[PDB]
Order: structure tokens, then C-alpha cells, then sequence
């Protein structure tokens, strides 16, 4: 297998990159966050209706109790995992009636009021995409119990964190909501990330129309592709499977003349019907615990994963995060949830640098004896000029004092490169 | 032990018990007259009790977990059939947890939608932002476990003793 | 308050609790105890009720070291989460969001309790919200102004420039404002003078 295409940067001591145009790039991040709640019956499960069968169960001991514990844990669990994922709002936030965000379009990802079920157009396709056996499982004393939060009531605090986003920023993550202009907050968050706001606002329709086209993408993308949503399947197909094998442990004779209960009570005297009805009773203990050891182990990651879900709908929903690739590839924006059947789709809309082109870079620019350093910036030449430019975007500017600093000499840099440094004050006082 | 109801199932001449997907019988044909029975197994249910502090009160409420209210203050829930709770329609915070968004406190017990929070709207405008004037320094706790008791067994011991 | 760190207590207790009552259990024998099995019995039968004895003696160890297994990986991750914070919001100041308290984190504070640590999370919340008028850039003399550090807010009649997380009107001014551009390419850009130093 190849590991990657090959390519070959072109370092040289003077020379640097500096992007001249940028791309939003939305993303989606799949986060299983609960499990089915599964609860069993020990004894109806091991023993069914036979007397002699528990009788002979009870001298095993509290090996019943500790499997409804383990289960009942693991059942408040989910319900927690939901409530850390979700619930980190105390204030159900609404969107103005008017949609306008000075030209950024989040109709996918706002609730639809046509909708019965009040959910998004990208949520209502991840809980298409995401789906007598069970009624075998309930007829062997297995019961699903239902989840603490509903399905709306989980779309509902999705929809008060995007409304929260969207009208206030990161500020309602922080304390009260505080209202601000979508392209304000844009612009915020461009500054985040080491941009300008100038940039952001020369360019703000360009951006939005990227941005409604990405999360059309995402739309499309998601629609048209089966193995999008396979982490929250996987998850449900196990537990799913877990249930069948357990109850499919109930066919197995485990050593013993019959897998039927009733056929031994029938067939033999007690003396070796108990026998029977014990490596019966041993055999499905076994299995029972065997599934609880796998639900506690699956319950483990689930959780692992939730509390990562907490921390990504902290750290890139409720504000803007510093952390490579935590928050999408690219430098992080801003994120938006959606809700999903077990589970969380975080949007991340990312800044992407993009139209580099080379430039002649130096350390410092040596003016009148000194040696002068960018407040902020690079210095680049584009072959005959110098100027000073942002890192992250290609914006040339007059080298001047007030956007560069004095430190010492020239002759102590190292690379130093002659060029003027422009007075602001020399043609005030000239004129 | 089942409940045998009509079957619209067309077996075949030999064919004469059903199974499940996972192998449970779900079928079975009658040998006096040859008609396809639905073989459904009787309810059953978990009994859960929904108590408050017993020093507090010595009430309690039943849930019936997947049983209809019919096959048992009684209150139908997509959990089950809660029984010795009254439905208010007011939503507060979750006191107990029932279950499908329901829940239920001591104020007789009673069984609620819970609210999810305030509802807030945000006045949300083309040229206006809001700008803090004053500030709280909010000191807040958060509890982590670092370590458990640390447990030594003698195998030969415990199994066998002396 | 203090329910987590006595709820691990709990567990290891109720888990020794069990696996104590465990040795109360027949396990398909005659008896549960040892020593009336010897006393009662010929060594061959002896050895079977023995066996008996010792395979769900076995497995109930076996389920609770499975079990202490489990509750020690979640209790190690705890751990290194709580390592994290010591690092992360007493050690340092931490721009992640509600990472260490809710609010913008200012300071933590570690104590010590058993079986655990509590974090004293100082944060700063922003309080008594005032609505003010905003635009993107100021237009003077042609030229598009936009703040260096804050926001442009006005009161009804004066524009003045502010910090963002907390109230403090100054007047606009070349030194706290950059010029780029002309005021035709920013949409919402209204018209006010900037002040020269
Ligand atoms: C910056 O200049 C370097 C070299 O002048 C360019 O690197 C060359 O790229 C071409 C096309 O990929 C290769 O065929 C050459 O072998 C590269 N040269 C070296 C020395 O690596 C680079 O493409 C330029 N950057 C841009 C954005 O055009
Ligand atoms: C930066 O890239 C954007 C696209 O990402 C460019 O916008 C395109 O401009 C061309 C020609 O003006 C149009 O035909 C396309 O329809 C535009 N695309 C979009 C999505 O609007 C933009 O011109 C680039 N700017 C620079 C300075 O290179
Ligand atoms: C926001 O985007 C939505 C869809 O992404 C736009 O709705 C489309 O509007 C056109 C024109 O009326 C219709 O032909 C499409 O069928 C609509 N799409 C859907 C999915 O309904 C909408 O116009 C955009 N703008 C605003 C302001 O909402
Ligand atoms: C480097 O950039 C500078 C500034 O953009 C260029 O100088 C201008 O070039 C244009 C076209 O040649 C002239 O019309 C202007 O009068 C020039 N300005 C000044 C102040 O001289 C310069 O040509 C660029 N160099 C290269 C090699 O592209
Ligand atoms: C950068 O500027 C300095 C000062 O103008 C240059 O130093 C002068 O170099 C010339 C020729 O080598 C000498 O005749 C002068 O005596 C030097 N002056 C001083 C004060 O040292 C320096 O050479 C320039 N560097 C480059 C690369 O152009
Ligand atoms: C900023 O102004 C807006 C509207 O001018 C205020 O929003 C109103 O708040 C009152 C009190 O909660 C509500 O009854 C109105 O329905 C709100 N109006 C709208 C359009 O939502 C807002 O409270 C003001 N903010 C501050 C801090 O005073
Ligand atoms: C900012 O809020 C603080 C309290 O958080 C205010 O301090 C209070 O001021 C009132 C009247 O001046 C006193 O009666 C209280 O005792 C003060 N409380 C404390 C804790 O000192 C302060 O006045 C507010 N400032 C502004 C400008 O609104
Ligand atoms: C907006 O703020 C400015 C600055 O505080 C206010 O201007 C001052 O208002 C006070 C009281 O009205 C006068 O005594 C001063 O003489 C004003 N200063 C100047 C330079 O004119 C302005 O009134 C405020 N506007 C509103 C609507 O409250
Ligand atoms: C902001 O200032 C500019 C320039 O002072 C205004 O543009 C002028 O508008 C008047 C009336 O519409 C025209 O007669 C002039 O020809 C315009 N001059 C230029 C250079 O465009 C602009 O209208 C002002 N904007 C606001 C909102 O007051
Ligand atoms: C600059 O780079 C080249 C190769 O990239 C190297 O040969 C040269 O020595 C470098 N310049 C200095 C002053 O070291
Ligand atoms: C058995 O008896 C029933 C009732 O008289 C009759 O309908 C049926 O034809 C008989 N034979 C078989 C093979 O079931
Ligand atoms: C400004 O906002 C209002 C409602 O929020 C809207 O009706 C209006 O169209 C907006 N202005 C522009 C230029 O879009």
C-alpha cells in the first residue's frame, strides 16, 4: 500500500509561503454517546417458570443481584452520558423570526417547523440513516428500557445551543447570552484563528456563499454515503447481537441431556433431574455473565467517548478552540451539533489556507542603523519591494514604525536585509 | 405457557410447530383441526417502586415496565403503566427519573414532562450587541476521584481456608 | 455534594461485601462449610461436594476481580483526567471552555479530600449586559476604520470604541483603530469622524 502522494517542500533559508485566498470547510465528526438500556431478568431468564429450577439457582447466592446492579449502573449511566453530551445549557435559546446572518444560510441545520418531529433537515437524515426478534428478547425476560431524554427533547437542546451560536457567540457558553451580529461574531472568530477583521468583511460574501455551499455538501455527502453513520450502527448492531447471543444461549445444552427445562423435569426423578437443571443453571450464569462482563466493557468505551462528545461540545460548540484537530481539520472556526440516534454529529467549519504563493522573507529590515522587527506580521518581498503582511493571509502593507518594533542593531541579526522604514510624522512635520 | 391467538401464517401440509428468527417457537399447528395457531407468550413486566425518603413520606407509586395500562391515579407512559402518580402538566427539573422524558417529585407524588431549562429568546438583530458592564468572580467545585481502596486476596484462603 | 468520592467507597465495600457472602453459598452441594463436608464424609464424595465448592468459589473471585478490573480502568482515567486539570487549570490558566469551572477561567485551586481531589475553579462571569448600537467599521475621510482590540459601540448619538468583555467607552482614534481599505467595500459601515492624537 502506498502511505501517501509524495511531495517535496521547498525549503530555502530565504524564502516563505503566504496564503492569498482561503477556503470554509465544513466537516463532520460522529460521536456514539449511549447505549440500548438493557435490563434482565435473572431468574426468568436462567430458570423461566420452573420452582425446582430457582430453587436450586439460590444456592449460587447474590450472583442475580450483582448482575441487575452491573446492569442498572450501566442503564443510569447512558442517561448521564445524554445529560453531559446535552444538556450544558440551563437557558432554552430561540432564533429571531427573521433568519438573515448577513448572508449565511443555516436552514439545514436550524429546525424545520414543517416538520412534525421539529428536527433539522441534516438531523431528520441522520435519524433516517441510522436504524420478531425483539419480541423473542422481551419473551426471555430481556427488557429495553427507554431512554431518559427523548428523541425531541435531545433535538431541543441542539436547537438551543445552535440558536445560542448563532444569535451570541461563545458568550452564552461563558455567562449570559449576549447578542452580537453573526458577521461580528465571524470576525471574532477570524481574529481567533490570526486573521484580520478587515479580511472578513471585504470578503463577506464570498464567505457565506462558501460556507452554504459546504453545508450543502455535507448534506449530499452524508445522503449518498452508506458508511458515514457506521459508528452509531456498529454500537446498535452489537447490542443487538449481544441480545440475540444471549438468548440464543438458551438453545444450548451445555453437556446436558436436553436445552428444555420442562423435557428434564419430565423425563427424570430429581436426583439427576437436579444434575441437569444445574449445568443448565451453570451454562447460562455463565453466559449472563459473559454478556454483563461485554456490556460493562462496551459501557466503558461509550462513556469514553460521551465524555470526549462533552468536551468537544464545550470546547467547539460553546466556544473556539486552539487545539489542532480537535475541532475539524484546518484552524477551527466555530462547530455546530446535531442530534443523532445514540449519538452526536459535530459541523466543523474551519478556515483553510489556500492560493499560496512564494515570497522573499528576511528576519528583520535594517533602517538607519537599527534593526527593525514585525508587531505582528512577516516581511516579504515580491522581488523589487518590501512590505510587511499578516501570517495567515496575503495583505501587503508599507513597512513603517508603527508596525514594527526597534531591537538593537543590525549587525547582530542574523539575514538582515536593507530596505526604508516609512515616518508617518516626516510629511505632518514637513508640511 | 402462552396465550394462543389466531394465525394468518400458511404453513405447509408437513410443516406442524413455527419458530423466531431466534429460535422461539411463535407458531404452532392445532392436531384436532388442522388450523395455524400464533403461540404470544403472557405479559410480564418489571415492577419498579417510585418512593420519596421514607422519613419524609411512606407513599409510593408503581411502574409497570412495557405493560399497557389495560393488561394490569393510573398513568400511561411509553416506559410502562404508572400506577398511584397524577399527571400535572406542569414541567419542573427531575426529581426521579421515569423515563420518556417523564419524571416524578413529592410536593401525593407526581408525574411530569420535565423542563429542559428556562426559555430564553435572544434579541438577536442586524446592528445591535450587548457589552457587559460589571462582573462576578464565581468560584465553582468539581469533585474527581483519584484513587480506590487498594484489596489484596489469598486465593488458597478465601477458597479453602484451613 | 461529596456523592462520587462515597460512592467508590461504596462499591469497593459492597464488592468485598459480596464476594463475603459469596462464601455462604452451597454451590449445588451438601454444604457450604469445609469442614462439616470432611467431617461427614469418605474422601471420594468428599472430593466431588469439594469441587463443588471450590468451582463457585472460583468463579465469584473471578467476577470480582473482572469487576475490580473494570472499576480500576475508570478510576484510572479519572485519574488522568484529574492530572490534566491539575495541570491544565491550577498550574496554568486555560483557554478551554468549560474545562475548568463555567465561565472564562481565571484560577483553580486543588483539595485534597479522600479518595479524590476537589478543584476550587475561580471564573470570571460577565454581569449587567447593556444593548448598544454596533457597526462593523467607521468610514472617515474615505477610509474604512476598524478597531485594533474591541468593538464599536454607540449610545444613540456618540460611536466610541470598547473592549469586548467589559464596558469601557473610549473615544475613536488612529491609535486604536487600523485603516484598511475604502468605507464602499464593507457592508454596514456607517459614517463618524476618528480622532488624530
Ligand atoms: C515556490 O518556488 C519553488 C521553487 O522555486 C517551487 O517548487 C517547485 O515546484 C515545482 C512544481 O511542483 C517542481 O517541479 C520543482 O521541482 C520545485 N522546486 C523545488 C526547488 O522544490 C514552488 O512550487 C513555488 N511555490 C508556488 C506556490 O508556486
Ligand atoms: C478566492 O477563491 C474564491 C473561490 O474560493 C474566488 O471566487 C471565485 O472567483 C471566480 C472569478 O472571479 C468566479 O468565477 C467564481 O465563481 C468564484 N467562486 C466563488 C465560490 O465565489 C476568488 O476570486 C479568489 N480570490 C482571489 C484573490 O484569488
Ligand atoms: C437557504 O438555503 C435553503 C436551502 O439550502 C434555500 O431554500 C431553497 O430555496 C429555493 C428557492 O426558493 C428552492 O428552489 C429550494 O427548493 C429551497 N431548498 C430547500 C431545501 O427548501 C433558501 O432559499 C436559502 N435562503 C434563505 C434566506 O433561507
Ligand atoms: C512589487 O509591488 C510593488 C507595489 O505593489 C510594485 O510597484 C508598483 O508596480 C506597478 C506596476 O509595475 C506600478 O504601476 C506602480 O507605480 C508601482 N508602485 C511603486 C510605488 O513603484 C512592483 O512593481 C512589484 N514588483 C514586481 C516585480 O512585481
Ligand atoms: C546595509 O547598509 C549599511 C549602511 O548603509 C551598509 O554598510 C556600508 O557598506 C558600504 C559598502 O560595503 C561601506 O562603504 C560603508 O562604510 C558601510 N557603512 C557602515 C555604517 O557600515 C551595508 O553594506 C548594507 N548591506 C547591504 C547588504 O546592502
Ligand atoms: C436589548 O433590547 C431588546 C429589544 O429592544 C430587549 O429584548 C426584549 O426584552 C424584553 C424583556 O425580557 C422582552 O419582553 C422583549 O420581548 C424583548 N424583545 C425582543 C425583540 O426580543 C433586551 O432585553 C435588551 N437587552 C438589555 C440588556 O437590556
Ligand atoms: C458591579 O457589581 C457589584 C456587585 O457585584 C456592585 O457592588 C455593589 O454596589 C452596591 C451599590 O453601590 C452595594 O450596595 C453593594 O454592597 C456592592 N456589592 C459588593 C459585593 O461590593 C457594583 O456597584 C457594580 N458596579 C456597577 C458600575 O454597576
Ligand atoms: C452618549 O455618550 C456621550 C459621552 O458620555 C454623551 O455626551 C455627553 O453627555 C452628557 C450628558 O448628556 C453631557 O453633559 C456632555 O457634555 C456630553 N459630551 C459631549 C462631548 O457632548 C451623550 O449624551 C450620550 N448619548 C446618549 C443618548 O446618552
Ligand atoms: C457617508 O459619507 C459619504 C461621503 O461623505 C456619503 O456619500 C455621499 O452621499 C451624498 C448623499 O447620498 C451624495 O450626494 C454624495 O455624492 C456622496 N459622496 C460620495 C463620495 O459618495 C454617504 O452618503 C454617507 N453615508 C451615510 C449613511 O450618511
Ligand atoms: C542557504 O541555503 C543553502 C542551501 O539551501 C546553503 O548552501 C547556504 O550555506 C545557506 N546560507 C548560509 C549563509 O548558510
Ligand atoms: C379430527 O377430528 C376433527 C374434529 O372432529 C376433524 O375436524 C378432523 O378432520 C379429524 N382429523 C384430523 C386428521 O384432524
Ligand atoms: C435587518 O434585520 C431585519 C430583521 O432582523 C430584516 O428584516 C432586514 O431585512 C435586515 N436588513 C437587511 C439589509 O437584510
Amino acid at each position: 500500500m502506498s502511505l501517501g502522494a509524495e511531495n517535496s517542500v521547498a525549503y530555502s533559508n530565504n524564502s516563505i509561503a503566504i496564503p492569498t485566498n482561503f477556503t470554509i470547510s465544513v466537516t463532520t465528526e460522529i460521536l456514539p454517546v449511549s447505549m440500548t438500556k438493557t435490563s434482565v431478568d435473572c431468574t426468568m431468564y436462567i430458570c423461566g417458570d420452573s420452582t425446582e429450577c430457582s430453587n436450586l439457582l439460590l444456592q449460587y447466592g447474590s450472583f442475580c443481584t450483582q448482575l441487575k446492579r452491573a446492569l442498572t449502573g450501566i442503564a443510569v449511566e447512558q442517561d448521564k452520558n445524554t445529560q453531559e453530551v446535552f444538556a450544558q445549557v440551563k437557558q432554552i435559546y430561540k432564533t429571531p423570526p427573521i433568519k438573515y446572518f448577513g448572508g449565511f444560510n443555516f436552514s439545514q441545520i436550524l429546525p424545520d417547523p414543517s416538520k412534525p418531529s421539529k428536527r433539522s433537515p441534516i438531523e431528520d437524515l441522520l435519524f433516517n440513516k441510522v436504524t420478531d426478534l425483539i419480541c423473542a428478547q422481551k419473551f426471555n425476560g430481556l427488557t429495553v428500557l427507554p431512554p431518559l431524554l427523548t428523541d425531541e427533547m435531545i433535538a431541543q437542546y441542539t436547537s438551543a445551543l445552535l440558536a445560542g451560536t448563532i444569535t451570541s457567540g461563545w458568550t452564552f457558553g461563558a455567562g449570559p447570552a449576549l447578542q452580537i451580529p453573526f458577521p461580528m461574531q465571524m470576525a471574532y472568530r477570524f481574529n481567533g484563528i490570526g486573521v484580520t477583521q478587515n479580511v472578513l468583511y471585504e470578503n463577506q460574501k464570498l464567505i457565506a456563499n462558501q460556507f452554504n455551499s459546504a453545508i450543502g455538501k455535507i448534506q449530499d455527502s452524508l445522503s449518498s454515503t452508506p458508511s458515514a453513520l457506521g459508528k452509531l450502527q456498529d454500537v446498535v448492531n452489537h447490542n443487538a447481537q449481544a441480545l440475540n447471543t444471549l438468548v440464543k444461549q438458551l438453545s444450548s445444552k451445555f453437556g446436558a441431556i436436553s436445552s428444555v427445562l420442562n423435557d428434564i423435569l419430565s423425563r427424570l426423578d430429581p436426583p439427576e433431574a437436579e444434575v441437569q437443571i444445574d449445568r443448565l443453571i451453570t451454562g447460562r450464569l455463565q453466559s449472563l455473565q459473559t454478556y454483563v462482563t461485554q456490556q460493562l466493557i462496551r459501557a466503558a468505551e461509550i462513556r469514553a467517548s460521551a465524555n470526549l462528545a462533552a468536551t468537544k461540545m464545550s470546547e467547539c460548540v460553546l466556544g473556539q478552540s486552539k487545539r489542532v484537530d480537535f475541532c475539524g481539520k484546518g484552524y477551527h472556526l466555530m462547530s455546530f451539533p446535531q442530534s443523532a440516534p445514540h449519538g452526536v454529529v459535530f459541523l466543523h467549519v474551519t478556515y483553510v489556507p489556500a492560493q499560496e504563493k512564494n515570497f522573499t522573507t528576511a528576519p528583520a529590515i535594517c533602517h538607519d542603523g537599527k534593526a527593525h522587527f514585525p508587531r505582528e506580521g512577516v516581511f516579504v518581498s515580491n522581488g523589487t519591494h518590501w512590505f510587511v503582511t499578516q501570517r495567515n493571509f496575503y495583505e501587503p502593507q508599507i513597512i513603517t514604525t508603527d508596525n514594527t518594533f526597534v531591537s538593537g542593531n543590525c549587525d547582530v541579526v542574523i539575514g538582515i536585509v536593507n530596505n526604508t522604514v516609512y515616518d508617518p510624522l516626516q510629511p505632518e512635520l514637513d508640511s | 405457557t402462552g396465550v394462543l391467538t389466531e394465525s394468518n401464517k400458511k404453513f405447509l401440509p408437513f410443516q406442524q410447530f413455527g419458530r423466531d428468527i431466534a429460535d422461539t417457537t411463535d407458531a404452532v399447528r392445532d392436531p384436532q383441526t388442522l388450523e395455524i395457531l400464533d403461540i404470544t407468550p403472557c405479559s410480564f413486566g418489571g415492577v419498579s417502586v417510585i418512593t420519596p425518603g421514607t422519613n419524609t413520606s411512606n407513599q409510593v407509586a408503581v411502574l409497570y415496565q412495557g405493560v399497557n395500562c389495560t393488561e394490569v391515579n393510573v398513568f400511561q407512559t411509553r416506559a410502562g403503566c404508572l400506577i398511584g402518580a397524577e399527571y400535572v402538566n406542569n414541567s419542573y427539573e427531575c426529581d426521579i427519573p421515569i423515563g420518556a422524558g417523564i419524571c416524578a417529585s413529592y410536593q401525593s407524588i407526581i408525574a411530569y414532562t420535565m423542563s429542559l431549562g428556562a426559555e430564553n429568546s435572544v434579541a438577536y438583530s442586524n446592528n445591535s450587541i450587548a457589552i457587559p458592564t460589571n462582573f462576578t468572580i464565581s468560584v465553582t467545585t468539581e469533585i474527581l476521584p483519584v484513587s480506590m481502596t487498594k484489596t489484596s486476596v489469598d486465593c488458597t484462603m478465601y477458597i479453602c481456608g484451613d
